[PDB]
């Protein structure tokens, strides 16, 4: 190309993108498969976390990180890149708590992540950020579903998809549409999540997996954010199994 | 182009940066080390490296905490910003919380201090791995520690110059040492294995293994000349 | 506090005190009220405790610091001005300095200077500091002289703390001798106040009040 | 080539890139004019609508700097208007505590001198896009003319002109200038100079000129003083500026 | 390159604004040193081109650094001036913190420090001059004489040229020069500094700058009645050797 | 405690200064300078606060030193007493003080003339030919101008000042321990013997 | 290219090439050599003589940090001016803080540290000297705690240990012949002439004490710097040895 | 190229962008001082000129810093204005300081430090000024100096510096009278800027001017930027109007 416009972040091109962004959108396609799902009384976050050697150490390494105890955020692309943008996320989210003695609304952290990864664009010795970030839990208005682009773009989803595997992901959720028009109730969503990734590993596989599975939901979790593990999960993974066959 | 070749703040069209990529062959150029662990300890055996037989070899096991520690593979400038920095943490959590730093816990503050190099366009970027051990609460663990700052909990795992049967070695034997609890006699004898078949057109000599050690009921200590030359 | 100093021809004598006062109590009697700050230049500790002991050894860290860089002894006046600079930056935060400094070198001669916290560098060939500098100033100054022998010089400054520790009420504790030559600093011993006064009283004939 | 990739180094000829092409952009602008007389001073200038809907007349190009001093400019429209919110701020501080009522013409031409001179000094900072005229009247050196350059240098005047038709406006005005002109004489010359430059449009809705001339007691907003001075700068409004516009 | 800045070295281990500040030196105004046994004669070429040019006012190119220790220099003019008043108000500090006169071993380490600093960084350049400093102390009668690098670069010579066409004078200047005595004639070691100097002026003495220092802060800066006084003695000697040596040939 | 005295005479000034220093109760030594030379042709005797006279007097001294020096021809009597006033002024608006009264007696070469100025711990600069400070001028300035003779020598000027001096410890119950009597002119500056 | 214009570029060997460089720096300078034995360290050096002019004896190349710590050195001064200064302030801040010797590993410690800055900041590691150091010293002095050490301070990675180890332009044949030479039963003396012996071989200069400087740590005598005469009597006895032989 | 900062050196051991700012005086007017015992004459020319130019009632290149020292400007005038600025600054703090007036010398020397400190330090241009400096000091007397764009110094009894400085200056060292007169420096100049500057008959409205005297008006020196039509008389002197 040349000419700039890609060269630094300032620049523009006269098309009306920016081919700098354009890369760190293909870092979040080629990092592993998260969905998010919305629900009308929860969120489910599930992550596919590739096993590459058995050397790895199960349930372990995850990309599931809690905020709170109540905003689920999980993130694809550049694993120590994602780490970091919830790190900071983390702070943001102490702050609030302090000064107005209320847990944070899903919609205010929405607009305080965006605000980080768009100061990374507007300084050409800052690199932007190369991960998008599923995100969402219950609060006032009940429960939401966000994600936000590496562009600093963001929308509200009820069912959201990234990385490597999110081609078939994208065609589970839209069967979701049909299929329940609350976009699932939250139960039976840990079990979808778990069939969803499944599809996804199947454009993965020479490998295999591990499947970590987390929710946040208003009566089925109690307002509070805790990890899918133990008999609920193996359920979730017997649930998958059976219906890809 | 291979106009990204000299920019850090500036995507390469794969998604990467070169720079990043070029701080992985650091690590191939670097000495190895072999990490490995069980439940009740964890162990890291290092190659010292000498340019001629007047040197007295190079330290490739660094003392973090009395009960935590690390060694390197890769640049050594870059592997002292980052050990003042690790030790100043650990007594950290033992000064204000009277705790020990988790090994997880600890490695998520060196991942966002990779990162923030990387985000800026001034200082180095780093370009050395660290085989990190540690006894906590929650046993030993052992984090394989990248210069991008990716953490990765294993069983075992080697960084350095010719680390790639490091891992064969472990891969085996992966489940022996798992068993084995409460003997830091094996533990010790299975890294010393393992970096014969990872080194080649070299052999081990007594003053080339440096062997440290912490578990539940070994402190963290330091074995050389006659307490290593009997796992030879 | 009596710590005193006087030039000679065969050098300077320091003769110090040993005793400390905190209160009406005693602190100590054992503490040496010389601080070495090098083996050429010896200070005094008069005045905080604290503080002259700290920048003395701070001051030594100047010392070593100017032979390293220059490779030249440093000068007596050289030492004592750097204190003077020092002690004034940290004025108004409760400072104190009541120290001495001698030494005698090829370049100079004999030299003391007095160092205060206010920064003051007075020079002399005789000072006293301390609480007790008084007593020690009556009996030295009338039996002072330049020409003097060096056991003599010693014998001198001896019973300029033996008069001074036995009329003054924070004083005595035992005797501290040292002679700075151009060789630096000698050590001449410890006599204790206690035993001493006896055997001084009688070979003068002075002391006459007490008959042990 | 280089000597407008950085700013540090000169053409062997004198003078940044950076500068010359300031003027370039000050050309791409509307053409303003000002006309010192005697007993007056007129400034003019033509607004560009650009858009049949849009309105020129909610944002005139003729802007007080303070009450007796107006400025125009020739050259980029958002270059102008923060340049304009400095020039209100440092007269306030440089000379309405220093004589307690506003500045000087003369003062406030060196101080705006010098932050158009700070933008030429250093790379990684540009040049404004404007050339500005600053008119205005004090009783120290009485009526005045400048014309402000992004260089970082000023010139006083007595008629000039600057902008796109700025060349044809020049030799125009140097025939029809004479020693004694009136105020409503400087005013007959100045529609007629930027008349050159647009003409089929001409009429006193799409050109604004406005005077510097006396007091307006009744733009003060007070009276019952005798020393008082109302604002030196007055606007026609879009009637009279027909009135004179007839009078050709 | 190497030479985009001051953090790039060559492959050789040169740093090229270093090379090319030595070029520099080159281009202004000669300096020669030569010690004696109770003297130190530091000597410098004045450029004068037009006669409007004065010579009292305009500025000498001997700067007093203190009262006892003197600086002459050779390099950029506009360069060195930052050198001469930095160096001066460093000599006064000195005797304000200790109370002792300006030690000469002390004074080149310290400016030679001022140019190191610069070259350190890179965001900042060093001076294109380098420096004789010669002087003496009150407590010595050994004399000191001082060379400065552009480099950061401290060097103790016996006897020195620098500056323009130095080459050439800094091989007549070895062969007299001995170090089993140096000139203790204080009268001959400026008539030594006056015949190099000579070499590099062609026709001067208003265009020899001679200025003399010897122990104990006795400080002089010669007038030019003496320093063309020199030349016809100067002139006399060199002239007078010339025809003996074509008489040496007749004899054969 | 702590006199300065000064006389303008029509060809040197003359400046006295004590020698004694008392700290607590305690006189520490009976020979203490308290006078120094700026240059070698202009010479500030100082008297004031505990420890500020010599913090004062180094840092006065090198200022004076360095301009004399960078000019390279020693700076008038009448720069140098403006430039030690200032100083000063400048440290009573401070959040640290000196407070420090002197006197300059230098011999201007300028203008050929003896000039004696009076700077005040305060910090003002005025030029009289009988100035004094703390205590000594509530007893001087009526001596010096009694007997003063519109014309003046360095002869008649010592005799007088000797006098002066003999008084002063007669009234107060100060001891002075004599004072030193550094006679500035255009010779330079030398120390003679005095009462 | 991009890749010798900045601090902050690895290359494909993952490294800075700014580092490289500054060896090559050591290499144009003079030759020195150290050689420690059970009986002190013996640091000898090199210099030039190009001037009957040059005063090479009326400056330094042997250096004391401390009072029983030494240094040779090679490379710019500029370098080495900076090293030294901060040198002496390490060991001088020791002896402040504790009332002790410093030992020897800490003190080469110290001047790696300062060696690090290349550049302009870092996280971790504030920077302000913008240049790679273009000197090395040999560090030689005593603990109590180990005995003698001898230490190579490396200005582009970390410290190592020697026994004995040369620098500068002879450096290459100076290290063969010290294998083959270095044993540890050889006394204060045959440590001195050693050093002579290899000297003379890389120098392109007759061996003459106009162009060399011995010195030793002996903890006993404190650090010496030796006299011309002594060394002049030894370059005799050097000869004289190998005449007969 | 070097071009990028001022950090850098060329192969000369100056730098490309001190030539640049050489040559930036060479494009601009031409300027004058001739120092004479009975007072100092400054001259510049304008390098712009209209008819509908203000210059009858203006100067631009002509600047007292203070009651004693006026100077004169060939350059870029936008470079120009800074600095002035600086240099009366500088004065000003020697009358508050000092209670006197500064010397020559210093000014003149401070302002050359600044300068350099420009090339020094940081990518920031040098300033290509050449500025005349009159002055007076009762220690040297009069003293005329000139200060380079390079940043140095040099006394001076008569100099021209801006466009054509070579032919000037062969000019006025030819004419050089020993002792000189305030009245020949007045005579002189307009001679001398005459042959180098483009039109063939010189006038008033395209001449600065300022004469410094304290041989009329003694023991106190009063400087003078003469009035336009007093420029007309001298003018009528020299014959060329």
């Amino acid at each position: 190309i040349g000419t700039g416009y890609d060269l630094s972040n300032s620049v523009f091109s006269p098309d009306g993108r920016n081919f700098q962004v354009e890369y760190a959108v293909k870092a979040v396609e080629n990092g592993t498969t998260s969905i998010g799902i919305k629900c009308n009384d929860g969120v489910v976050f599930a992550v596919e976390k590739l096993i590459t050697s058995k050397l790895l150490v199960p349930q372990k390494n995850v990309k599931i990180q809690v905020v709170d105890r109540h905003i689920g955020c999980v993130y694809s692309g550049l694993i120590p890149d994602g780490r970091h943008l919830v790190n900071r996320g983390r702070e943001e989210a102490a702050s609030f708590k302090k000064l107005y003695k209320t847990p944070i609304p899903i919609p205010a952290f929405a607009d305080r992540l965006g605000q980080y990864v768009q100061a990374h664009t507007l300084y050409n010795s800052v690199r932007p950020f190369g991960v998008s970030t599923i995100f969402g839990g219950v609060d006032k208005n009940g429960a939401h579903l966000y994600m936000l682009e590496p562009s600093g773009s963001y929308w509200g989803y009820k069912g959201a998809a990234t990385g490597k595997g999110r081609q078939s992901a994208k065609a589970e959720l839209e069967k979701l549409v049909d299929h329940h028009p609350e976009g699932l109730s939250a139960r039976e969503a840990v079990k979808q999540a778990a069939k969803i990734i499944y599809l996804a590993h199947e454009d993965n596989k020479e490998k295999d997996f591990e499947l970590e599975i987390s929710w946040c939901s208003l009566s089925e979790t109690n307002g509070l954010h805790k990890f899918v593990k133990g008999d609920l999960l193996q359920e979730a993974i017997d649930f998958a199994q059976k219906e890809i066959n | 182009r291979n106009n990204y070749d000299g920019d850090t703040v500036t995507f390469s069209p794969t998604g990467r940066l070169f720079q990043v990529e070029y701080a992985l062959e650091a690590i191939k150029q670097g000495s190895v080390t072999v990490g490995l662990r069980s439940n009740t300890h964890a162990v890291l055996v290092a190659l010292k490296r000498n340019a001629d037989e007047l040197s007295s070899y190079q330290k490739k096991i660094i003392k973090c905490d009395e009960h935590m520690g690390l060694s390197l593979a890769g640049l050594a400038p870059d592997a002292r910003v980052l050990s003042n920095y690790l030790r100043q943490q650990c007594n950290y959590s033992s000064l204000v919380f009277n705790r020990k730093l988790a090994v997880e816990r600890a490695g998520h503050l060196l991942c966002d201090k990779a990162q923030k190099n990387t985000q800026s366009y001034g200082g180095r970027p780093y370009g050395v791995g660290l085989l990190i051990i540690g006894y906590d609460k929650s046993g030993a663990h052992l984090l394989e520690f990248q210069p991008s700052g990716n953490v990765t909990e294993l069983y075992g795992t080697a960084i350095g110059a010719r680390s790639q049967g490091a891992k064969t070695y472990l891969e085996r034997t992966l489940d022996t040492f798992i068993k084995i609890d409460g003997n830091p006699d094996e533990l010790i004898k299975a890294g010393v294995e393992a970096i014969s078949q990872s080194l080649r057109d070299e052999s081990l000599t007594v003053d080339n293994l440096s062997i440290a050690i912490v578990g539940k009921d070994t402190p963290f200590t330091i074995y050389d000349g006659e307490a290593v030359a009997k796992y030879i | 506090t009596t710590t005193l100093a006087f030039r000679f021809q065969g050098g300077i004598i320091v003769a110090v005190d040993s005793r400390a006062t905190a209160g009406n109590w005693v602190a100590s009697q054992t503490v040496k009220k010389v601080i070495e700050i090098n083996p050429f230049l010896l200070g005094t500790m008069a005045g905080g405790a604290a503080d002259c002991q700290f920048w003395e050894t701070w001051l030594g860290s100047q010392c070593r610091l100017h032979e390293l860089r220059e490779k030249e002894r440093i000068s007596v006046a050289a030492a004592s001005k750097i204190l003077s600079n020092l002690v004034y930056q940290y004025k108004g935060a409760g400072l104190s300095m009541g120290t001495m400094i001698c030494g005698y070198t090829r370049k100079e001669g004999p030299t003391i200077y007095y160092v205060d916290s206010d920064g003051t560098r007075l020079k002399g060939d005789i000072f006293c500091v301390g609480s007790g500098q008084t007593f020690a100033y009556g009996v030295l100054d009338s039996n002072y002289k330049w020409d003097l022998s060096v056991e003599d010089a010693l014998y001198l400054g001896k019973r300029s703390i033996l008069a001074a520790a036995h009329r003054d009420a924070y004083s005595g504790g035992s005797v501290n001798l040292y002679h700075v030559t151009e060789d630096g600093w000698i050590y001449h011993g410890n006599h204790d106040v206690g035993e001493l006064f006896w055997k001084v009283k009688e070979e003068e004939g002075s002391f006459n009040n007490v008959i042990g | 080539d280089r000597y407008s990739f950085s700013l540090t180094t000169f053409s062997p000829s004198g003078k940044l890139g950076q500068i010359d092409y300031a003027l370039t952009a000050v050309k791409q602008g509307v053409t303003s004019l000002g006309i010192k007389a005697t007993n007056g001073v007129v400034i003019a200038t033509e607004k560009k609508s650009s858009s049949p809907l849009a309105m020129s007349e909610t944002l005139s190009k003729v802007s007080l700097l303070t009450p007796d001093i107006g400025a125009v400019y020739s050259g980029m429209g958002p270059d102008y208007r923060v340049l304009v919110d400095k020039s209100r701020k440092v007269a306030h501080t440089s000379y309405k505590r220093i004589y307690g009522e506003y500045p000087p013409t003369k003062l406030l031409v060196s101080e705006v001198a010098k932050i158009m001179q700070e933008a030429t000094q250093s790379g990684g900072v540009r040049p404004f896009g404007v050339s500005l005229l600053i008119a205005g009247h004090d009783e120290f050196n009485g009526f005045s003319l400048y014309q402000v350059d992004p260089s970082g240098s000023y010139f006083p005047w007595k008629a000039t002109a600057i902008g796109k038709g700025s060349v044809a406006a020049k030799t125009f005005l140097e025939k029809r200038w004479n020693d004694e002109l009136e105020l409503e004489d400087a005013i007959h010359i100045a529609l007629l100079t930027l008349k050159e430059s647009v003409e089929g449009e001409f009429n006193g809705d799409t050109i604004e000129l406005a005077i510097i001339g006396d007091e307006n007691p009744d733009l003060l907003g007070y009276t019952g003083i005798p020393t008082d001075k109302g604002p030196r700068f007055r606007k026609l409004t879009s009637q009279e500026i027909n009135d004179r516009l007839e009078a050709l | 390159g190497y030479d985009r800045a001051l953090s790039i070295f060559s492959p050789d281990g040169h740093i090229f604004q270093v090379e090319y500040a030595l070029e520099a030196v080159k281009r202004g105004t000669c300096a020669v040193g030569v010690k004696g046994k109770n003297c130190v004669v530091l000597g410098c070429e004045r450029r004068s081109t037009l006669k409007l040019q004065d010579t009292r006012i305009t500025p000498s190119k001997v700067s007093k650094i203190d009262s006892h220790v003197v600086l002459s220099f050779s390099g950029l003019n506009a360069d060195s001036r930052i050198l001469i008043e930095k160096a001066r108000v460093e000599a006064q500090s000195h005797r304000l913190t200790l109370e002792d006169p300006v030690t000469v071993e002390y004074l080149t380490r310290y400016v030679a420090g001022v140019q190191q600093r610069y070259t350190q960084s890179g965001g900042v350049r060093p001076f294109g001059v380098s420096t004789l400093i010669a002087g003496f102390d009150p407590r010595d009668d050994e004399p000191k004489l001082y060379q400065t690098e552009p480099s950061g670069i401290y060097s103790s010579w016996s006897a020195q040229t620098i500056g323009r066409n130095s080459k050439t004078v800094r091989e007549f200047l070895e062969k007299n020069y001995d170090r089993k005595e140096p000139p203790a004639t204080v009268e001959e070691c400026v008539k030594l500094t006056v015949r190099s100097l000579l070499e590099v002026v062609q026709t001067g003495a208003k265009n020899i700058e001679i200025t003399v220092v010897k122990p104990d802060s006795d400080i002089v800066a010669l007038s030019s009645e003496e320093i063309n006084q020199y030349v016809t003695q100067i002139e006399q000697e060199k002239q007078e050797q010339q025809e003996q040596d074509k008489k040496k040939k007749s004899n054969h | 405690m702590d006199i300065i005295l000064g006389i303008r005479v029509q060809d040197s000034v003359i400046l006295a200064s004590s020698k004694a220093v008392t700290r607590g109760i305690s006189v520490l030594k009976d020979s203490d300078d308290k006078t120094r030379q700026l240059s070698p042709h202009t010479l500030m005797s100082f008297a004031g606060e505990a420890g500020d006279t010599v913090q004062f007097a180094e840092y006065i001294q090198a200022n004076i030193q360095l301009y004399s020096i960078r000019e390279d021809y020693e700076l008038s009597p009448q720069a140098v007493s403006s430039f030690v006033r200032q100083e000063l002024a400048k440290s009573i608006r401070s959040r640290r003080p000196y407070q420090v009264n002197v006197l300059i007696g230098g011999y201007d070469k300028k203008k050929n003339k003896p000039e004696l100025y009076q700077i005040d711990y305060l910090g003002t600069k005025v030029e009289l030919p009988y100035g004094a400070h703390g205590y000594s001028g509530f007893y001087t300035f009526s001596l010096l101008d009694h007997h003063y003779r519109p014309d003046m020598t360095t002869e008649e000027g010592l005799d007088l000042l000797k006098l002066c001096v003999q008084e002063l410890e007669k009234r107060m119950p100060m001891d002075f321990k004599g004072v030193i009597v550094k006679i500035v002119d255009k010779d330079g500056i030398r120390q003679v013997d005095d009462f | 290219s991009e890749y010798d214009r900045g601090v902050s570029t690895f290359s494909p060997e993952g490294r800075l090439f700014q580092v490289e460089y500054s060896l090559e720096a050591i290499k144009l300078g003079s030759t020195a050599i150290g050689i420690a034995t059970k009986e002190g360290v013996v640091l000898g050096v090199e210099k030039r003589a190009t001037s009957p002019l040059l005063e090479s004896d009326s400056i330094e190349k042997i250096v004391e940090i401390d009072r029983h710590i030494g240094c040779a050195m090679s490379g710019l001064t500029a370098d080495a001016r900076s090293m030294i200064e901060h040198a002496r302030t390490a060991a001088v801040t020791h002896n402040l803080y504790y009332d002790e010797d410093i030992n020897v590993e800490s003190l080469t410690q110290s001047v790696c540290d300062l060696a690090l800055r290349f550049g302009e900041g870092a996280s971790g590691e504030e920077r302000l000297m913008s240049r790679p150091f273009g000197v090395a010293l040999l560090i030689a002095g005593h603990d109590a705690d180990d005995g003698y050490q001898l230490f190579h301070a490396e200005p582009s990675g970390t410290f190592y240990r020697y026994n004995a180890k040369a620098i500068g332009s002879g450096s290459e044949g100076a290290q063969a012949e010290l294998l083959n030479e270095w044993h540890s039963s050889l006394t204060l003396k045959e440590a001195e002439l050693l050093v002579l012996k290899i000297l003379k071989q890389v120098m392109e200069e007759k061996l003459d004490e106009n162009n060399a400087q011995l010195s030793c740590i002996t903890k006993q005598d404190g650090f010496k710097i030796y006299d011309n005469e002594k060394t002049a009597e030894l370059i005799k006895e050097l000869k004289e040895k190998e005449a007969a032989e | 190229r070097y071009d990028s900062r001022t950090t850098i050196f060329s192969p000369e051991g100056r730098l490309y962008q001190v030539e640049y700012a050489l040559e930036s005086i060479s494009h601009a007017g031409t300027a004058i001082g001739i120092m004479a015992s009975d007072g100092i004459v400054l001259a510049a020319e304008r390098k712009v000129t209209s008819t509908l130019l203000e210059q009858d009632t203006s100067t631009e290149k002509l600047y007292k810093l203070n009651d004693k020292i006026a100077v004169a400007v060939a350059g870029l005038t936008a470079d120009a204005e800074i600095l002035i600025n600086t240099a009366r600054i500088h004065a000003q703090n020697y009358l508050k300081t000092y209670n006197e007036d500064i010397p020559v010398e210093i000014l003149v020397r401070r302002l050359s430090d600044i300068k350099q400190g420009y090339t020094q330090h940081g990518g920031l241009r040098p300033f290509g000024v050449s500025f005349i400096y009159a002055g007076y000091d009762d220690r040297y007397g009069y003293q005329l100096y000139t200060s380079n764009p390079s940043g140095n110094y040099t006394g001076w009894k008569a100099i021209s510096v801006g466009a054509n400085t070579s032919a000037a200056q062969t000019l006025l060292q030819m004419d050089y009278k020993d002792d000189m007169k305030v009245d020949d420096a007045i005579e002189l100049a307009l001679k001398t800027l005459s042959k180098t500057t483009d039109s063939s008959a010189l006038t008033y409205d395209r001449l600065e001017f300022a004469t410094i005297r304290k041989g009329a008006n003694d023991g106190e020196v009063y400087q003078k930027i003469f009035k336009p039509q007093e420029i007309k008389d001298i003018l009528v002197k020299t014959g060329i109007t």
